[PDB]
């Protein structure tokens, strides 16, 4: 659980003799910064 | 004190006395109690305005004392002219201070609220029978239980009652009034038909009986 999740169609590399080049793609795991609240107040019966 | 009752399609004096006081030998001195003449119950109404005070007719009302009450000749006398001013004389006749009944019920439990009033011509203000009950009740149960200049213990908490509207204390505020109004001996009980909430405000309403 290191990383939230990665597409694994997106791996390339290159090799050209003693050299290699990587490239790939990770969905790191998002935060939860904001809380939006609307509260609200009402009227109320309670009867015999 | 007395029961009230009304004159039936051909019913006889006798019939009376024997309904309620079992014996119908008591109809002799029951008849001196409504003033009657010796028709005593006389069916037709053009018959009654032969003399009108002195007789009953169908659908006319009457008065039946209570047996102890019967045998008293001072019952006897009183209920002979009396008539209507039977209730209001027995539910007694009182100042009225009622003067802004739609003002004193904008500041209850505050002071300096009721005044007298003037009904008629140069005469202060009077109220009678079962409305002078309702006032006074009324005076009794917005008036703090220590106020008056002598016999304390009149009057109500209800000043001392203000809380978080929780159903506890609208019981207790049902007890209260329960207990000023039956306070009186003239009633007989209270009970609650409702209480009801509406955010900051309480309603409810209350029954009594109230004798005869």
């Amino acid at each position: 659980n290191e990383i939230q999740d990665f597409p694994a169609e997106d791996v390339q590399v290159i090799v050209e003799g003693n050299e290699a080049r990587i490239s790939m793609t990770v969905y790191p795991i998002r935060s939860f910064k904001k809380i939006s609240v609307s509260l609200v107040y009402k009227q109320q019966t309670l009867q015999a | 004190r007395f029961k009230k009752h009304v004159v039936q399609h051909e019913e006889t004096m006798q019939a009376i006395a024997q309904r309620y006081y079992g014996d119908v030998s008591y109809w002799i001195d029951l008849v001196e109690h409504n003033n009657l003449k010796y028709p005593y119950l006389v069916e037709t109404d053009e018959e009654k305005m032969k003399d009108p005070e002195r007789l009953a007719s169908t659908g006319d009302t009457l008065i039946i004392p209570i047996e102890s009450d019967l045998t008293d000749v001072s019952a006897k006398e009183i209920n002979s002219r009396d008539k209507d001013v039977l209730v209001e004389l027995a539910l007694g006749r009182d100042l009225n201070i009622t003067a802004d009944e739609k003002y004193f019920n904008e500041h209850g439990t505050s002071d300096n609220i009721l005044a007298f009033s003037t009904n008629g011509n140069g005469d202060l203000d009077t109220v009678k029978g079962i409305d002078n009950m309702k006032q006074q009740l009324q005076a009794r149960l917005l008036t703090p239980r220590g106020s008056l200049m002598l016999h304390p213990n009149y009057g109500s908490d209800l000043h001392n009652l203000f809380g978080l509207n929780i159903p506890e204390q609208a019981t207790l505020i049902e007890m209260e009034v329960l207990r000023t109004l039956t306070s009186d001996n003239r009633v007989k009980s209270a009970n609650l038909i409702d209480w009801k909430i509406q955010g900051n405000v309480y309603s409810g309403q209350f029954s009594v009986e109230i004798k005869s």
